């Protein structure tokens, strides 16, 4: 069947990528129509995979993962990557066998006054581990006072709001991003395409 | 079937093609390192816009680009004969 | 710098390059099976002409096609940064 | 006369870089073993003023600006850089005519507890003028909605703690810093140098 | 330049040669049927050694032998300007 | 049976063989561009000498030379078994 | 049977180059060996015909065209060749399927007193079809002056005598051209010709 | 005094090749204006002299040698050229100092129906001296036979009309040519210009 | 006080030249082979002309280009300060 | 190819090259008195940069300029074919 | 009096000296970018020790190095006679 | 890469040099006074000796020492990356 990425890519509202989406899809078709009718892609990546022969890939599962950052953050949705959306929001692992597709969101998830709705996560005890999702709000002790659950000096909060205005640079713009990772059940190298 | 490849700068390369593919709905520019693990990253242009430009390649590696047309009716990829292989230095 | 293909024939390959260089003598035109270790077809043609044919390849081999200038003055050989994979 | 440079460079508290002390020197000439006993430096470097003729130049005063840094933020203590303690703690004028002296703390400044004594300023509205100091700690406002003075979530307190531990990094060690700006009397062509 | 050829035994032939390439690598001696739609045979020596051998050819086939100098530097192979057609 | 090629210049080549024929009246050297329409043409040389030079052929070009033994018994034309081609610098 | 061969290469007066001698023979046997005494030719030359297949060529006649030239002008023998001898003397077609025979004849034909009976014509008002043959005496007409059949000032006798000379150089001597052009009854990689 | 050239390059008609004019300028001031007012030039070479301080040239006579040629031949008009102009008609020194001025004269000389009054030697029976002129009307004995003066078979009435014609192309159109030699009373390294 | 040069072929040179003077009526530019008493050659262009084409260069050979001024009221050359040396081949 | 000289003032030169070679290392800019058995000034420049300025030339003199393109990899240079003369005055 | 320069890699230097003071407290070794308006840096070395490493110069540009002996009783600076200009690869 | 200089007199300065060029042909070592408009002084050593010795240099006055290595084929000089400046007793 196919792919029910229209609800993974023209999703109404985005996550924030500290809460990013999973969606878990059953085997199915790419309708790579749905795909790229996005174009043009700041990244459309694929480690392990073959984009254009997704549907060649045996697989059982695809997990979507879909979250809105910066575009200068893009980058770190790789694996490998480091700074605070790979450290603490969002983790790829290195031996990741999937596609990272981002597209500039401006024209949704902006707002002339700034949309302010965008949470990441600035700062954790330690990395996180690969898919691992936090979206706890205990105070952040940066220093040798506890906190005592109220925040002030060395207690941060640990979630920002991201600034989203239209005017903003492309580099500080909002894009949504969708990784999709598969569960392959043999390797790349084996066909199981559609008959 | 034509291909034509201009270099722009060392990282940069500009592809032209022409291919006997009836009704393409988009052009897909597949690029990536040669053989290792890699990624391999894809353009996409609309079926009218036989030309696309690519920027950013890493220097001194080699790249592999790949054209594929794309249908919509058929949901398949059918390859561009001719590819190419560049050197960024 | 650029590499323009046209393939005239399923095995007929018209190649076209403009390189930058001081001084050519010759282009020398390698091209065979993609996966190596295998025979090399060279043509020779001399850096006066920025085109060349390829004509009797194997229908349904992958073939690499690389041009190389060359000039005498010190057996200086640079590789075009454009290579050619064709499937025939 | 001889320069109260032992004060500024053997002193036994360093200033916090939010609050980086200056010292107001007449003029005198530079004991150079002052300087040479802290040997190996960071950086000693002299914009306009070339280091081993300090004592040639012709001065009113030099104004000693005394703070303690990481080492990896000692690049930003320079005329044109750019990062959080250029902008939002000490910025140096384009046309400096001084010298950055930066020496190794760690010994002195590091606990195996951590420091945490030093503060920087994480967040500001706008990039400091140069020479410009602000003790404030009203909550800096990150986001949408008036802290009200309260710090939490979109509104940080603007100080934070340096953990200086001995363990860390010679990346994240303390460095000590020291600039000299001088009051050149009129042309710098002019030699005063002691008999 | 020179090349040089004894055939001795009718099948097996006797190749030396000299060119002006300094850079030269390694020599690859690349034999065929001519045009004959048929494998290639690639015959590989040391930079150092201007002779070889080959042997095994069949009887009564027309084959081409070419000379190419070899230089790693991004895969030349350089025909050297004189050829040999040999007939069994 | 030997053949020796030397190319004195890139446009001349001077050609030695040995044919182990019983007797010859001439050897004929013949030329001619590679599967051309071009002129094919001869040198002859009395059986005596076993060495002929070609020159003026055209510079840039693959030329093939071959050599053939006559008998005047039977005014046929044996080839030698060795065929050299040349491209000329 | 055996070409005449004898009578075309042996004859003691070859055609001036204005009255080519066109010898017609049938189909016959090449004796190599009385062109080969000949030898060191200036040319032997063939045109879509292998020099040493000759006999292997299946004709129904071959044409054979004598006369005299200079050395200098053998090279206009050709197809496609421009000059006095091929544009106004000797136009060989340009899909010339035959053989040109040229030799020295410095000592068959030169004389210290030189050798004045050999013609050529130097004006004409047009170019030579290919294999035509022109007798005509007429004085060519180079001005705007109607010539009244007589020689004079632009009116030229079309006519001049060769001086051959055993002292001129390898060039300016004069060389007898033989060519032999088939009338194909098989293209030469037919297998045909003598058991 | 300003040189004549106004009369040399003006004229309006120029000689015949073999009936070149020879006008002798004494010492004079040469007016670049008249000779660059008829640029653009086939060729303006000097030898011996640079053509722009030909003012500066300790010169006593000034020879204008003054013709017209086909465009093709200006080429003969050099020092140590050969061909039937420089052999016949014209021939320069191989030590020659002075200026080859040449320009197309295709819209004075010519004429639709052709002008056939500008007349070359066409035989000769030994080359020119260098500024040798010969205006014999000799019959020309190519041949054995004696000609008796009369033109015939092979004894040529020496002079040949060119034909010119606009529509001819631009290598047989006529150029008109004017040669100035000089008498250098020392070498061109010494100055005598204007005052 | 301005000179460009473009070869446009190896035996073909285009020179722009802008000199501070007025009334230029010609521009003389002179080419010769660097000294052996060789032919100098000069191409005359009217004063409103600022570039000019040299063709016809032997393919071996150093050339000396100068461009000069000529002022019909001082009947006078003068030269431009900038000297092209070119390397045909 | 392209040479393009500006004199910004009698003692000063701006030079701007575009050189076709396929990889540049260093362009070498050389310049002395035209009597060439002279003291050499040498700059050096980056290959990415092809605007070059010289100073302080000796007023009165014929100054020669060469621009040479070294290549690191087998010590190559390339003269550029084209060469300024300037008289500085 | 002597000073070695070792350029150990296109970005850094490797000095040593000597100069004929008797008992040098430190020697300090200064280095910059010519001429222009530019960070003046200095590594402070004990009298003991005769060697230094310069690390990070900005490519493609000229650095001049000078090395100073202090006296700490006399508190002055001797410079070493020899300097060191270096271009940066 | 390396260059050595003793100041084996106050007037007398040793040289010595390793650079990666082997296409030397000369090395000239070319000596002035800074800007002075002084004459540039140029030695020539032939490329086997990789060493030099300077004299009579005026007292009190600033040298530069450049070390140049020269390739006849194009008249190259390629300036040695590390230059001296001496300041003479």
């Amino acid at each position: 069947n196919l792919c029910p990425f229209d609800e993974v890519f023209n999703a109404t509202r985005f996550a924030s990528v500290y809460a990013w989406n999973r969606k878990r899809i059953s085997n199915c078709v790419a309708d790579y129509s749905v795909l790229y009718n996005l174009a043009p892609f700041f990244t459309f990546k694929c480690y392990g995979v073959s984009p254009t022969k997704l549907n060649d890939l045996c697989f059982t599962n695809v997990y979507a993962d879909s979250f809105v950052i910066r575009g200068d953050e893009v980058r770190q949705i790789a694996p490998g990557q480091t700074g605070n959306i790979a450290d603490y929001n969002y983790k790829l692992p290195d031996d990741f066998t999937g596609c990272v597709i981002a597209w500039n969101s401006n024209k949704l998830d902006s707002k002339v006054s700034g949309n302010y709705n965008y949470l990441y996560r600035l700062f954790r005890k330690s990395n996180l581990k690969p898919f691992e999702r936090d979206i706890s709000t205990e105070i952040y002790q940066a220093g040798n006072k506890p906190c005592n659950g109220v925040a002030g000096f060395n207690c941060y909060f640990p979630l920002r709001s991201y600034s989203f205005r239209p005017t903003y640079g492309v580099g500080h713009q909002p894009y949504r991003v969708v990784v999709l990772s598969f569960e392959l059940l043999h390797a790349p190298a084996t066909v199981c395409g559609p008959k | 079937t034509k291909l034509e490849v201009v270099a722009a700068t060392p990282t940069s390369l500009l592809i032209s093609w022409r291919m006997p593919m009836f009704t393409v709905d988009f052009y897909v520019i597949q690029y990536g390192e040669t053989g290792g693990n890699s990624p391999v990253q894809v353009q996409v242009v609309p079926g009218s816009t036989r030309t696309a430009t690519i920027s950013g390649l890493k220097p001194g590696v080699d790249y592999t680009i790949t054209v594929y047309a794309y249908v919509q009716r058929d949901n398949l990829h059918y390859p561009h004969p001719i590819s190419i292989n560049y050197r960024t230095g």
